[PDB]
């Protein structure tokens, strides 16, 4: 099962910002322009009905991945054993794997 | 920021205008309810010495109905 | 001791980020549920808030939790803390930013704490579900049956190898700081708090201070502020913005990692079985839905599978 | 296929190199308030088990 | 809201026998199959925000006395839009939709 | 048959003779605690019902 | 009574030996946090007189970072 | 008369006995749930337990 | 306004004849508990002060079994 981790999104207040192509799997980068975000204690800033947020993501495998997760296998064909019992005579069992 | 029909709280949300101080904070400090003035009581209302406005009826009916107790006090009711 | 599990977590503090349904009306929180793992055998989930528990400032106690209100950090005793899921939750244990809580299936995950008359609560939607171990669809764990392998986050802090990173905290804007003097707007800087100040009343003023710096400008309105604080890190969250510098990474570990230990399952009643000419006859009686499959030791299987949930015969 | 088997594939557990798409795409944050919503298809294992 | 000499959004009234006594509203519950979370109260109403379920109770606190009354009313979660949710969530689409006022009026 | 009908039998209402056949079979306890566990098949009685 | 790789209090459970003054009594007694010798703290951090390490970068900030305040007295601080 | 029917759980005590799942690990409680009867037609129930109220 | 073989309290509530002074008030004010005699202890069970019936074998054993303490007294108990 896979776990997907957000960064802290990036806020300019009164401009442009742009992403580059980080090496991530699963790696998404957006920009949305002209929020004006309200935090706690009032608005963020000033510059009215322009603004910018990043908001990138990426996936990562979680952490329950080392407990619990299916193998994949390719199998060809191979050998064949098998533990036989064996007796003869007045000797008694005696068992050996072939 | 937003229409002068809508009033702004000044934390920045803005608020329509028929929820001009009406009791409740509707902004998150409450400056809704801080400026704006008092309304006139009613003359058919006795009006107690804190302000409100109790029935005439209800003066001198052995209940008191006002808050500090000015709708029974003997200055107020001659016995 | 104490001092090796919280060594990393005393250098951390709480924040306060947006909760969806923290009253009835989506406040900000100052705790704020994120990422609820939920998928264990034995209905016992792992719940990270904004909060910090198991911590105050002057010393690490089991009983005391840290949290914020405005910018300053105030710390508690923990009386009341309540998670709630369409049931009232027995919780397990607290370090840090993460609670263990042991919660019936239902539709949302609630928390809550009070300190005064306050309330202080977030609910974040979503499914959590009983997952059962084995054959047996049971509803709750039994006093008795059959040991079965199952995984389930343990109790314990320890490190275990697994991380998670905490970062500077960005500017946070606060508009109590800023206040008319005489007729000029005035900062307010506590302690060496260096608020930053935005003006656009004739034109662009931008600046750093760190004491005093009365604006010469006359509305509050039209003037940001901010503050850099950088004595306790926080938390890299989604619900925060990021700060303008490169940021370190720090080493914060995830406490109640899962482990795989044993769980109990549930044994079902036998059945009772009628011998006919090559003819098998099964009166299955169960009170769970109980999964019943056979096959054949020929050349072809022919294999059949049913869940019984009511008294049913099989031949 | 992003649902079924093969939505998240790593060589070892402890490996370095994933392979995930889970038709992850981010979407706008509304109303004026800090946070970063997405939209992404349900896993492939849990729908396999 | 009232309290027999005024307004004050933290006192109840209510009767016991023929006297009209008045107290501080302590701990109001309203709860349906989980503890519900209380909007606002004005007069004879309440307003809760509830899960589903099958009964509607509501209680209150005046000494030591519990003072409960249960009425048997099935309420039912109602989605807006082409999907059935459960809890309304963080994000999503904007939909117009119908609820009871938030404001006293 | 232990779960249809006659799983509990008794002459009269207070008769101190009873015919019982429930399939109840005793547990063996676990991990060192003092308990009787047992196991049978449920009551026919509220099947009928 | 198990292995020498485990630990047994005085109740009779038996616990492993990674739980051994942890922190967390784990089983009924409480034996387990009984007998067992203080680390020593680094060289990098502030000692107080009761012995709770600090950061040194949390000396003579104006701020209480310790239980008994040593980290800002003025015996430990020139003013 | 309220002395007639303790006549009999006066001479009797309260025990500490094992019950499943007291908060996570199923401790010795003196409160231990024993042989709920649920036949009731309204939804009442009864319950034996340990202690003595 | 109900049988003979049911009792009805002040109210106007009827309840049956074997809920007569049996220790639960049943209708509002609990008449069927407030005219009602009181009957003897048993010839095996001591009496204390107050009146209680505690049987023979608990007297003298050293701990508290009365309510006025009576059961451990050196007057009634000769030491
Ligand atoms: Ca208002
Ligand atoms: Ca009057
Ligand atoms: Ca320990
Ligand atoms: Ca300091
Ligand atoms: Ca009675
Ligand atoms: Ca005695």
């Amino acid at each position: 099962k896979y776990k997907t981790k957000v960064p802290s999104p990036v806020v300019k207040c009164c401009g442009a910002t742009q992403c580059t192509s980080k090496p991530h799997p699963d790696y998404q980068c957006q920009v949305f322009s002209g929020v004006y975000p309200f935090m706690w204690g009032g608005a963020y800033c000033f510059c009215d009905t322009e603004n910018t947020q990043m908001s990138e993501a990426y996936v990562e495998r979680s952490e329950e991945c080392s407990i619990d997760h299916a193998k994949a296998y390719k199998v060809h064909t191979g050998t064949v054993q098998a533990m036989v019992n064996i007796t003869y005579g007045s000797v008694s069992w005696r068992s050996a794997d072939v | 920021k937003c229409e002068p029909s809508q009033f702004q709280c000044t934390n920045g949300r803005c608020i329509t205008l028929l929820w001009k101080c009406d009791g409740d904070e509707d902004c998150v400090d409450g400056s809704d309810e801080k400026n704006c003035v008092k309304k006139t009581c009613a003359e058919s209302d006795f009006v107690c010495n804190n302000g409100q406005c109790v029935p005439s009826r209800w003066k001198c009916d052995g209940d008191p109905d006002c808050e500090d107790g000015s709708d029974e006090s003997p200055e107020q009711c001659h016995m | 001791d104490l001092d090796t599990h919280f060594t990393q977590y005393k250098l951390a503090r709480p924040y306060i980020a947006d909760c969806p349904n923290c009253g009835h009306s989506r406040c900000d929180s100052p705790i704020a549920i994120e990422e609820v793992r939920g998928d264990a055998h034995a209905g016992v989930i792992r719940i990270q808030t904004s909060a910090m528990f198991g911590l105050k400032t002057d010393g690490v106690d089991l009983a005391y939790m840290s949290f914020m209100n405005g910018k300053t950090q105030k710390s508690i005793k923990i009386d009341n803390l309540h998670v709630r899921t369409s049931a009232p939750c027995s919780l397990v244990s607290h370090h840090g930013y993460y609670i263990l809580a042991q919660c019936p299936p239902g539709d949302t995950v609630t928390v809550g704490f009070h300190d005064g008359p306050n309330r202080h609560t977030c609910t974040v939607a979503h499914k959590v579900e009983f997952r059962p171990v084995g054959r047996e669809k049971y509803r709750h764990p039994p006093e008795h049956g059959v040991e079965l392998p199952c995984n389930r986050y343990t109790h314990k802090r320890a490190d275990q190898g697994h991380y998670v990173e905490m970062h500077q905290p960005g500017l946070v804007a606060d508009h109590s700081l800023l206040s008319i003097h005489s007729a000029k707007v005035k900062i307010t800087v506590p302690s060496g708090a260096q608020v930053k100040y935005y003006c656009k009343c004739p034109d662009v003023r931008k600046g750093i201070t760190s004491s005093d710096h009365t604006t010469t400008c006359t509305d509050v309105k039209q003037c940001r502020a901010y503050l850099i604080d950088n004595k306790k890190w926080v938390y890299n969250s989604g619900r925060l913005p990021r700060g303008e510098g490169d940021t370190f990474k720090g080493k914060l570990h995830v406490p109640f990692v899962p482990v795989k230990a044993k769980c109990i399952a549930t044994l079902a009643p036998e059945p009772l079985v009628e011998h006919k000419h090559r003819t098998l006859i099964l009166h299955l009686h169960p009170d769970h839905p109980t999964l019943l499959t056979t096959r054949s030791l020929g050349s072809d299987a022919n294999p059949t599978r049913q869940w019984i949930e009511r008294p049913t015969t099989v031949n | 296929k992003a649902g079924s088997f093969g939505d998240l594939q790593s060589r070892t557990s402890t490996s370095n190199d994933l392979y995930a798409n889970t038709n992850l795409k981010l979407q706008r944050p509304q109303a004026g308030i800090v946070h970063t919503p997405f939209t992404q298809v349900p896993s492939g294992f849990e729908r396999w088990k």
